[PDB]
RNA sequence: GGUGGGCACUCUAAGGAGACUGCCGGUGACAAACCGGAGGAAGGUGGGGAUGACGUCAAGUCAUCAUGGCCCUUACGGCCAGGGCUACACACGUGCUACAAUGGUCGGUACAAAGGGUUGCCAAGCCGCGAGGUGGAGCUAAUCCCAUAAAACCGAUCGUAGUCCGGAUCGCAGUCUGCAACUCGACUGCGUGAAGUCGGAAUCGCUAGUAAUCGUGAAUCAGAAUGUCACGGUGAAUACGUU
């Protein structure tokens, strides 16, 4: 058991955007510490998906990551001396973390040239909702809907 | 006149002496845009003078010496924040409620004997 | 190996039981210790007993096999398999 | 058995002063230190007889000191200074250096580690009772002004086959505290059953 | 003679910092004045020692030795400063340089 | 096209497709390379057939292909017949530079066996 | 401890010293490029009557008083466990363990 | 900063000041204390380290050392040459390098800390593709050398292939140390190019400058680190919560 608060870390805003929801991508998407490298793939896969459609890199990244958070997710649970996949809702804050979770994971088993256009390949991929980052949301949201008989937080 | 400061963010320390100019900066007798290659720490040394609008006030010019890349970035960062303090006093709370007048503490911790670094410890078998 | 400058190394004792050997040609074989000197052009012909460890190892000079050591034609150590 | 650092070392640069006082660079370092072990193992080799507990060594400019603290000046120094200039001819030989020796009185014998240790190791090997040593050692420290002492002795006591540590201990012996002063000394008591180890802490005080 | 430059080290820094401050007093008084002492980067050599006589790896003791230096220039030796410094007897633990004159 | 009796890489660089050639590495490639004037970065469709010839006389030259198979296998037969040391090990398959033979040693022996 | 073998230590520090002048300058010849054969080889020859206890390449530097072959420091010329109870009593002069 | 020059700044090394729930609000037996805020570089023992209570495992060490008893006294003591401690049908433990394009290669171009150096550090210059050789400055060192940090960045190429990934293995020819690189060193160049395309049951480490990754120095040391110790660069995820 802990007493712990954990700890209360702060992420800055992108230099290129002005938005504090890239950055936590940027930290999601990290190999080793590489700071310089990954930025250079978003703000090229942002280029790519400007380049091809829409009108605004950032909006979409947004249309993507709600299309790739749940609303849902079952944990696993004992109560009565048995493991009861209780359904729980998704914080708001842990939601968005995992859509940023599940595109790099499913766009980087892509079998495109490069993450650059990999992430970007997946994220109008993702926005119209047919990804496979969409797929594994629904059967996460497949996974609850069944186990709706326990209930008990 | 000038206006000096000091900043340290992990092993590099910068002095920065805010003269009265246009908009210039200086470090190492090199421009931002060329010693430094990364756009981020270019808001880094930058993000100071624009939360108080002093973006076109002075031809800042910056010395460092130790650090890295960030470490640097940081060292200059800290260092203009004191400036402002010392050019005016109303911009104290300003840099504070931003989180720039506090020097970041945090630095390279000790390796460990009987370890391989800070606090992995070699793996072992039951 | 050895450097080329320094000239390749073998032990005097042995080169005086060489320089003797190829003078008397007694054909006899030169019990040694000294595995670690090198092969001369020029006992071509005589045969060595090189010690192993524990016994002389009769060993005969050719010419393809000049410039190698005297131990490379002694093994020391015996498996026979598992 | 591991738990506790020596509780003088803990304290070299807080309130414990080095025995040996000087500076070499590379290799006169390595030559000079081995002089200090040597002379300081033959220093006590020479005046067991003698209350020797604390043999410091100050080296100036080519040049060595000897200190040499003892509870019995009357022994180390002879007929009118005639034992010492003996011990000094020694020394400036086994040396090289020259050797000035320096004998100071040590006031309180029970107050000061070495000496109990060697009381209490030096009785022990008389096969007196090693509970009726300690209990003497620590009254006469208490007696006299110690703040604390703790003595501890072990390996086959009273001629026993089972080893066994007893120790006693009487007032505050921190052993934590590094501003704390403590003096403590361990003497090897070579009994005809084997080897029995003496550890002596003595607690003086607080260094404010 | 021309800016005495003396070079003090020592394992103890208050024994060096003793040993500075009286060359100073030493200097001043007769008609000579001191550039002041110039704290010199300290030198630790470290030592990794493992503390048990079997095994155990893991137990080890971390030693170090202090390595404190001073420069302490002299401007303008008086030639009754200068004879008044190299006779001087201390320092036990302390080293002195004489350079420079 | 055809370099040495063996059909290099079309599609590749002169420098890459030169070290299909057995014999020739990175270094000969750029050596071969610089000795005839056919630039490193060109893929091999767009060299003329006298460029190729050019490259083909200086790999010609160089010890190459089965020459080179055949040069080895003396040096590894003129060995195990000598009966020193290293020709011993070649003729079992074991560590020939003094490895450690002990644990891993499976360069050589190939696979582990299950019958301890 | 094993004194035998600090007789023999000491056997060696003794012979290296008396051949060390000779044997220096001996190795200078080999090593001297303007010094062709038919003199490098009286030279490497030279070096082989001699004991073959004069290469300093056959010290062991052991401990000062025990002789421990393998926990030694140049710096102190002595073992580790010896090290040790020294560094503790303060004999060594400014060795104070270390915290950072 | 190289020359005067300055004692401003960094830095260096000695004293101090500073953080003490000190103050404010709420809660709390009015008590301890807790929850936040102001100020402040640092806020709740700010971070890290040293520090290991009485005791437990008849835990380990008679091979650091000392030591009771026992054992040998032309040998269970000593010297020497060679060999072995490095073998190898396998298994287990701990690490390094890889399976690649968040990358390899080529070129340009920056940013550290720490340590070592007079039985030593081997600069400039010259020779050799290279390991290295010659050469000998300066340095008992914040002065000179080791000493070029690397990841990162900027351009070109490679275009998903057992490959311009991988460099184990073998062959040739060498450098350095050392009296002497066979057994049995390291390194270099030219060749060759293995398994390996992300790994079963199972299992381990990590809560912030941390994990992950990238270099650097030291000890031992004639020569011989992927091990040990230490330093810095870039730099996270997650902690709903105690069943």
């Amino acid at each position: 058991p802990r007493r712990r608060v954990a700890a209360k870390r702060e992420v800055l805003a992108d230099p290129k955007y002005g938005s504090q929801i890239l950055a936590k991508f940027m930290n999601h998407v990290m190999e080793s510490g590489k700071k310089a490298v990954a930025e250079r793939i978003v703000y090229g896969a942002l280029d790519k998906v400007k380049e091809r459609g829409k009108a605004d890199p950032l909006e979409t990244f947004e249309k993507a990551l709600d299309a790739i958070a749940p609303l849902v997710e079952v944990k696993s649970r004992r109560v009565g001396g048995a493991t009861y996949q209780v359904p729980v809702e998704v914080r708001p804050s842990r939601r968005n973390a995992l859509a940023m979770r599940w595109l790099v994971d499913f766009a980087r088993k892509r079998g495109e040239k490069s993450m650059a256009l990999r992430l970007a390949g997946e994220l109008l991929d993702a926005a119209e909702g047919k990804g496979a980052a969409v797929k594994k949301r629904e059967d996460v949201h497949r996974m609850a809907e069944a186990n709706k008989a326990f209930s008990h937080y | 006149t000038q206006n000096y400061g000091t900043g340290r963010r992990k092993t590099a320390t910068a002095r920065v002496f805010l003269r009265p100019g246009t908009g210039k900066i200086s470090i190492n007798n090199r421009g931002l845009d060329q010693f430094f290659g990364r756009e981020t720490a270019r808001m880094v040394v930058r993000q100071p003078l624009e939360l108080t609008e002093t973006v076109e006030k002075f031809d800042i010019f910056v010395t460092v010496v130790g650090g890295g890349v960030s470490g640097q970035a940081g060292a200059i960062r800290h260092g203009i924040t004191r400036a402002l303090i010392e050019y005016d006093e109303t911009l104290r709370s300003s840099l504070r409620k931003a989180g720039y007048v506090t020097r970041d503490a945090r630095e390279v911790e000790r390796k460990k004997v009987g370890l391989r670094k800070a606090r992995k410890r070699p793996q072992y078998s039951k | 190996p050895r450097s080329l400058k320094k000239g390749p190394f073998i032990d005097l004792h042995l080169l005086k039981k060489v320089e003797v050997a190829v003078e008397k040609n007694d054909r006899k074989p030169i019990k040694t210790w000294s595995r670690r000197s090198m092969i001369l052009p020029h006992m071509v012909g005589l045969t060595i007993a090189v010690h192993n460890g524990r016994q002389h190892v009769p060993v005969l000079v050719n010419e393809d096999m000049v410039g190698h050591k005297l131990g490379e034609f002694a093994a020391t150590r015996t498996y026979r398999g598992h | 058995m591991g738990q506790k650092v020596h509780p003088n070392g803990i304290r070299l640069g807080i309130v414990k002063e080095h025995t040996s006082v000087w500076y070499a660079d590379r290799k006169n370092y390595a030559d000079y230190l081995f002089a200090d072990l040597k002379v300081r193992e033959y220093l006590q080799d020479k005046l067991k007889s003698a209350s020797v507990s604390r043999i410091d060594i100050h080296r100036p400019a080519q040049t060595a000191r000897i200190t040499i603290h003892t509870a019995r000046p009357g022994i180390v120094i002879g007929k009118k200074g005639e034992d010492v200039e003996k011990l000094r001819q020694d020394l400036t030989k086994q040396m090289g250096v020259p050797v000035h020796i320096n004998i100071e009185e040590i006031r309180k014998p029970e107050l000061d580690a070495m000496l109990v240790a060697q009381s209490v190791a030096q009785q022990l090997e008389r096969r007196v009772m090693f509970r009726r040593a300690m209990k003497r050692a620590v009254q006469n420290a208490m007696r006299i002004g110690a703040k604390g002492i703790k003595i501890q002795v072990s390996g086959r006591l009273g001629g026993a086959e089972i080893a066994r540590t007893e120790w006693y201990r009487e007032g505050r012996v921190p052993l934590h505290t590094l501003r704390a002063d403590i003096d403590y000394a361990t003497y090897e008591a070579h009994t005809t059953y084997g080897v029995i180890g003496v550890k002596v802490w003595i607690f003086k005080g607080e260094v404010i | 003679n021309q800016q005495i430059r003396i070079r003090l080290k020592a394992f103890d820094h208050r024994l060096i910092d003793q040993s500075t401050q009286e060359i100073v007093e030493t200097a001043k008084r007769t008609g000579a004045q001191v550039r002041g002492p110039i704290p010199l980067p300290t030198r630790k050599e470290r030592f990794t020692v493992l503390i048990s006589p079997h095994v155990n790896k893991d137990a080890r003791d971390q030693y170090e030795i202090r390595t404190h230096k001073r420069v302490l220039d002299i401007v303008q030796p008086t030639d009754k400063t200068v004879d008044a410094l190299m006779k001087l007897d201390l320092a036990a633990g302390v080293e002195v340089q004489i350079s420079l004159g | 096209a055809r370099i040495a009796g063996v059909n290099i890489p079309d599609n590749k660089h002169t420098v890459i497709s030169l070290t299909y050639i057995y014999g020739v590495g990175r270094t000969t490639a750029q050596s071969i390379c610089a000795a005839t004037g056919v630039n490193p970065a060109a893929k091999i469709k767009d060299l003329s057939d006298e460029q190729i010839d050019q490259l083909r006389n200086e790999v010609a030259k160089i010890t190459t292909e089965g020459d080179l198979r055949r040069e080895i296998n003396m040096n590894i037969k003129r060995l195990m017949d000598l009966g020193c040391y290293r020709g011993l090990r070649h003729r079992r398959g074991l560590p020939v530079r003094g490895q450690r033979t002990k644990t891993n040693a499976r360069t050589r022996k190939g696979p582990r066996k299950p019958i301890r | 401890a094993k004194e035998s073998m600090k007789n023999r230590e000491l056997k060696r520090q003794l012979t290296v010293a008396k051949y060390a002048k000779k044997r220096a300058e001996l190795k200078a010849i080999i090593a001297n490029p303007n010094s062709s054969a038919e003199e490098r080889w009286n030279a490497q020859v030279a070096l082989q009557k001699q004991p073959r206890d004069a290469s300093a390449s056959r010290l062991r530097n052991r401990c000062r008083l025990t002789g421990r072959p393998h926990g030694f420091y140049r710096k102190f010329g002595l073992s580790r466990n010896k090290l040790r109870e020294a560094a503790m009593r303060g004999d060594v002069p400014g060795l104070v363990k270390a915290s950072w």
